[PDB]
């Protein structure tokens, strides 16, 4: 890979394991506000026990998903330092040889 | 203002080469850090024995593609005590003149910084801060703790404020009651959209009706106590007005 | 005496014709009387047909061929001993402060050879620096090699001039401090700083010498102002039998210079652009730097890291080296814990039973488990809130948060800014106040008693002292 | 493309001498362009004749091609200063120029530069294209095609011509792949014109809304591949399709596309470009589908075609 | 037809190694392109005076993974008045002759269609 | 290893000779071919034998590992043209001819191709490989294993090879590490044969819908990588899992490697493969977990391991 | 037992490059696999004609960021009969010696393995 291919790939990673944290953060305030209407309907107990349990799902996806994202950009930033430093000693090592 | 110290690299490369010495890196000279360091040494504040007199330098750099991390750039960031980074990203968001204040960075000037706005510029940098970390709620606004909702409310008036038009600065006396305004929080029941002729209607309304104040802090450069109520008052005053 | 002529000049780079037919050996240093000063060389090649290629200390504009040279028969070579101390030299040793000639009895060649195997120390030993979270957490090898890690604003600079003050104060020995490729600005500064904490002191007795190499020096100067540095380390350690301390203000600017300075020599670039001598330069630097019969020299070293890249070719040569590593961050100094060491990222090979022994390896584990898990939790505790965990981890979060804020310390250059006294913690004192911590003898005291704090019996003196208020 | 409509909007209306210089464009493409000029009354043989040919195309050595340009520069240097007239010139691949000096550079012995590039490439492209200024004895105005290697703006002879430029027209692959034609990106495509003291304050303020609306899209692409456009707010839901529209809005058919799209080409007015851009902006259309805006001549045909689509 | 144009810009670089000239972009050297575009140049059609006699070209390249952006792919599409493109895609789903119609353009041969063809399709 | 299996499982059932060049390879790993050569009978030292042996292994000069293939090669061509047999022609490692060019090349002082290779490294290529053909005279098959150097198939070496070749068989690292054996990547690998005119029409759909699936499961992989297989939808869950039961069964357990895997070695016959993979596709199997599929000998194994896995 | 066969590269790579040897991947020269190769090949197990001695050897190789895809460790795995792999993950887990059981192999040794041992892992 070029060196902006895995430098963009890399930012969107970064950018998608924010995104996934934020839903987090939304699904934990919903999860709050679920468990509010949860207790206080103990048809309607089965929306309440239903949205609770979607809500909790979320959440728990959204922190698999931001784990997940996480490794990635490490990968990806593992990677995007041995491509910069390929480019560069590729690229001086073209120099050279047009220079000899 | 060197306003390309990459094409006087690149010229100095075209001597180089064209004298036959060795290449480096892209081609550059090995001593092509050395140019740079040589130019911008001479950059400097002298002391009372050398007549106090002083040079300031800005360095210019056109990074190609965004890369920060090639040759003469990095060099020029090594040399240089701070850095002021725009962004086309954030120039067509509308952030002009689209300064990233995350990256951008003065080591020394801090110091320098004029006391009455450094008072205020230490709650702008940490609410700015804490809305870069917050900024993703935007997309999701529904739900929100009230903090990041007020996190957002802060961080999109403060930014709408840190806009300017060109040719168009700002004096001290003029930047830093805007600032107060901002930060202490004025402007959070103001629609987005009206910020911008907030700033030059405040402004109007200070130096017609409180052009004292705004003398007092051009004449003293610091916010007194008795400045900081004063500055409360008017600002309220014109928020309400307004 | 053997002179001769120049016969090119190519930027930094001079070629000398000696036709006397006795030509300098290589690293030879030869001078030139300029109308300001004089200029020093350094040759660096034998060309042949009696002409060495030479490279320069300062600038060559102004240089005409057929100007002489005085080969001066031997290495750049620097003055040495207490005269050096509280005065700043340049790469050739020459003082720059303008206070007037150095006046030393003696001067050293800046190359000379590291100790034989023979002369190694056969085991490491420790440098108890007086600062607790170094003295448990990443104990300095005395002789060793230490890299210092952190942005600005951290607290480098106090942090050093804590090192030179209580390694001066509890073994008696000097430092030398050598800025290589530092800012003019910073050297200017750091030289201030250094007369207002008094290690500099200039009626009186200076605990530091200072060598400066600048961004606008030719890449010689800068790649030679280390071994300057290192060579009056050097003499403290073999003639005054000290432990001395050396600090290179950044490695990397040394490995930078080295490299244009191949590149203008015209080496072919290697791994991505730094010298091909690259590690056999800093092997030759590094390993002077070790612990003899008569003493040791201990190094401090600012490791740049030149994109956060660790797998760098300068950061992967230098790692090689280094016997510890001090971080300092910006999180730690905003919990308010100065001197900023981040516990956790901060690491000895020193820090092994058999070195330390068994009691300090033991507290040391046990402190670093403490934070570890405690950092584990941090975030889940205040999604959950604290009262949301098992009450032993709650009682493990009690002892993090309190040995954390006992990592504190109060440091005596601080003190002409903040005010509060400083204290140099012995590291049996260290060892002992965290086994107690530890042991939970402590648990009631409240843990702003343990902030700022020289010791376990001050913190009790401390507690008493808040409680009576 | 883009040059040839230039060309007919424009080279018979300006009152003016004309040259084009070819460097290292096609043969076929110069033979085309005689015929065009000859039948479009732009050149009579049997008469006046208002533009003048110059071409240095790619089957001539490299000598040949790094110093045609120069003849075209002469030409229309004299009808400047010594005509005194007002000048326009056209340059077809002036990246042809700096090629063929990197061509010749290797074999006058020249040591080459940071991807092969002769060292004097800044200084040569510099001596040739500051020749092209106006001056106070008579303007010129430039249309230069720069041809981009590897599709990459950061190549040295890109990078190098973005600074001697006045307005900077980046066309891109991608977006043509989109087939929205002319393909030019909205954004890296740049003015010194575009000044609220020059284009007035509703211009300025409608380019502006215009590119924070594209540049909000373009930041949305990463959450709507890997989420969806479901994940989105209502007021990110409404940007989002606004700026579909308005992308679709600046595709435009040209009379040479006529033959490429089928669609008989259409000139826009600048007034009626502001206002439609400004309309659609103000939501005035939101219930009108995408597609009515692609390939249209400003608003009316958006709402014409809109129509079109309703009946069928 | 030439079945790979870029085997000759291969054989090219070798020649010019050996001759001692400096390679440029990709390693090729910098008149990769001038080789390409005096070959192509010479496929006309000619003028009624100059004897209406015609030479076609169809070039053959061989993109790596579908690159169309390397360089000597988009060295020879700047020459070769359009392309054919074959996308690996339909080839491999067994649309055969796999032709991506949306890449594929002819910028004159629309001029030189059968008529009923055109008027067809 | 897979050089060692086709050697079993080809070399004495074809009819013809073999021979066998060891480039730049461990003089261990000739040593035991030499023994198993001896020990299964293909060389008999008081009887007829059907293989030469030619060897110059890494421990040889640059110029040795060279020459070696073409000393090789020139038996085998002797054994096509003057005896008129089937030869098959094994050459372990001839990157190690090609990396012994390179060096030689330095020593000569000729300006280098891309990463420091030779010029002439495709016209050395070409007369090599040119000569391998098979003749109206004989047939010769020829293995030949490329060593890829830090994986990177876009090396000049690995580039230049993949012309020549009628079958390749890309190993990666990757499913190597997943534990498929023999590692073989099912897309990169590619034959001129898989025609449905050749292998039959049965044939190439079985393999054309296996190939789309796995294609379809890479496609998936970081959508499942980030968000795990349950934001896909019920068809892309059914395709996944057979890809997953398909890429598993593509495992094979050698005989020559059993020490590393304890299972005995197979041979699947081309028709029971066939039969096994149609009858996957067909989603007969998609009850079967897929362990049952991992490193059995074909669908027959596959449904006695689910046995024995569901007994268990 | 090479305690370090990578510094060994690097100081190959520094002599070879001062000699003007053109630089290959990573700026190692071409035969610094010859370097390694001819190296590793001389420890062997003779026969009894030979007397039966042998010479076992054991390189060191550090992999940067553990990337066992580098130039220098993909040549020496293809020179050596296995090797034994350390994972950084493991060490700082407390898992020491820190074998990985998946990524090392030894690909002859398994012969020489105790009976005893081999019967009872
Ligand atoms: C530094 C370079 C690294 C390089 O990338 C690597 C290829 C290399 O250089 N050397 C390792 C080469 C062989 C060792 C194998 C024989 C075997 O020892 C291990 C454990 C492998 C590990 C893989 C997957 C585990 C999984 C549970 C599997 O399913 C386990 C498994 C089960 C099985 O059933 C009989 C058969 C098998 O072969 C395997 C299997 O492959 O595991
Ligand atoms: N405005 C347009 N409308 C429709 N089709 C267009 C337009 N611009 C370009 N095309 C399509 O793109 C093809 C190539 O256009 P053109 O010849 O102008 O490209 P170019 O950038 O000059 O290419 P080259 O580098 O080959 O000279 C045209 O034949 C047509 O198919
Ligand atoms: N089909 C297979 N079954 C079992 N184990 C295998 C198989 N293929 C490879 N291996 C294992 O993987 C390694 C293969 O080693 P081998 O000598 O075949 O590799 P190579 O590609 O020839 O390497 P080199 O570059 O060192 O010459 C050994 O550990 C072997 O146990």
């Amino acid at each position: 890979a070029t060196l902006k291919e895995v430098e963009m790939r890399l930012k969107s990673i970064k950018n998608i394991e924010k995104i996934t944290k934020t839903m987090k953060i939304v699904a934990s305030t919903r999860l709050s506000k679920a468990e509010k209407a949860k207790i206080s309907a103990k048809m309607l107990t089965a929306m309440a026990q239903g949205y609770a349990a979607e809500i909790s799902a979320r959440r728990n996806a959204m922190d698999n998903a931001s784990k997940n994202a996480g490794d990635m950009i490490n990968r990806y930033s593992i990677l995007y330092n041995r491509t910069r430093q390929a480019v560069i000693t590729n690229e001086l090592v073209d120099i050279i040889t047009g220079a000899s | 203002v060197y306003d390309d110290l990459s094409k006087q690299a690149v010229a100095y490369r075209q001597l180089s080469l064209l004298l036959r010495r060795p290449p480096g890196r892209e081609a550059y000279p090995g001593d092509v850090f050395y140019l740079h360091s040589r130019l911008l040494e001479r950059a400097a504040k002298l002391s009372e024995k050398e007549g106090s007199g002083s040079l300031t330098a800005l360095p210019v750099i056109e990074t190609q593609g965004g890369d920060v991390s090639a040759y003469i750039p990095t060099n020029v960031i090594s040399i240089t005590d701070g850095q002021i980074f725009l962004e086309a990203e954030l120039f067509y968001k509308g952030i002009r003149p689209a300064i990233n204040v995350g990256l951008s960075v003065s080591r020394v000037g801090s110091a320098a910084q004029v006391k009455a706005l450094k008072q205020v510029a230490g709650s702008l940098k940490l609410f700015l801060a804490q809305y870069r970390e917050v900024a993703a709620f935007a997309q999701f606004g529904s739900d929100l703790d009230a903090s990041t909702k007020q996190t957002l409310v802060r961080g999109e008036r403060l930014t709408q404020l840190l806009k300017q038009n060109q040719y168009s600065p700002l004096a001290t006396e003029e930047q830093v009651p805007l600032i107060y305004a901002g930060v202490n929080g004025h402007l959070d029941g103001i629609e987005l959209s009206r910020i911008g002729e907030f700033e030059s209607s405040f402004l109007s309304y200070l130096k017609s009706n409180h052009n004292e104040l705004l003398t007092e802090i051009r004449e003293k450069g610091e916010l007194s106590k008795e400045l900081l109520a004063s500055l409360k008052s008017a600002t309220e005053s014109f928020v309400a007005t307004f | 005496p053997i002179t001769g002529k120049v016969t090119a000049v190519i930027g930094a780079i001079v070629d000398v014709h000696f036709e006397q037919s006795e030509l300098p050996a290589i690293l030879n240093a030869l001078e030139i009387k300029t109308p300001q000063g004089k200029l020093v060389l350094e040759v660096a090649q034998h060309l042949g047909e009696n002409t060495v290629r030479t490279i320069a200390m300062d600038g060559t504009e102004g240089l005409v061929r057929g100007e002489k040279v005085l080969d001066t028969g031997g290495p750049i070579s620097v003055p040495v001993g207490r005269e050096t101390l509280g005065r700043i030299i340049n790469v050739i040793g020459e003082p720059i402060d303008e206070r007037g000639p150095i006046k030393s009895k003696l001067r050293k060649p800046i190359h000379a050879d590291p100790p034989s195997f023979a002369e190694q120390s056969t085991s490491a030993e420790i440098l108890e620096t007086g600062i607790k979270v170094v003295d448990l957490l990443a104990p300095y090898a005395r002789g060793g090699k230490i890299g210092l890690f952190g942005g600005a604003g951290v607290g480098k600079t106090v942090f050093i001039q804590e090192l030179i003050n209580n390694i001066a104060k509890a073994h008696g020995g000097f430092s030398v401090f050598t800025g290589v490729g530092e800012r003019t600005r910073e050297g200017n500064d750091l030289y201030r700083e250094m007369k207002e904490t008094g290690v500099i002191n200039l009626e009186g007795e200076s605990k530091v010498a200072l060598v400066f190499g600048q961004m606008n020096e030719p890449p010689g100067a800068r790649a030679r102002v280390a071994l300057t540095g290192l060579t009056i380390a050097e003499y403290f350690r073999d003639e005054e039998g000290q432990d001395v301390l050396l600090f290179i203000d950044n490695i990397f600017r040394f490995t930078q210079a080295g490299s244009e300075v191949s590149a203008l020599l015209g080496r072919i670039p290697s791994a991505v652009g730094y010298q091909p001598t690259l590690a056999t330069d800093m092997g030759l630097l590094q390993e002077r730097i070790t612990t003899t019969k008569k003493g040791s020299v201990t190094s401090v070293q600012a490791v740049y890291v030149p994109a956060d890249d660790l797998t760098d070719p300068a950061p992967a040569t230098t790692f090689a080296h280094l016997d510890a590593t001090t971080v300092l961050s910006r999180g730690i100094s905003e919990l308010g814990i100065y001197p900023a060491v981040d516990p956790l990222d901060s690491k000895s090979r020193l820090l092994d039973a058999a070195v330390v022994g068994q009691e300090h390896y033991d507290v040391a584990s046990k402190v670093q488990e403490t934070l570890q898990t405690y950092k584990s939790l941090q975030d889940i505790i205040a999604i959950l809130g604290m009262d949301e965990l098992s009450e032993q981890d709650k009682l493990t979060v009690e002892r993090a948060r309190k040995i954390q804020r006992f990592l504190s310390q109060p440091f005596a250059v601080a003190e002409v800014f903040t005010g509060i006294p400083g204290k140099l913690v012995r590291l049996k004192d260290t060892v002992a106040s965290f086994k107690a911590v530890l042991e939970g003898k402590y648990d009631n005291i409240p843990e702003h008693a343990f902030y700022m704090v020289g010791g376990i019996e001050d913190v009790v003196a401390k507690a008493e002292k808040l409680a009576a208020e």
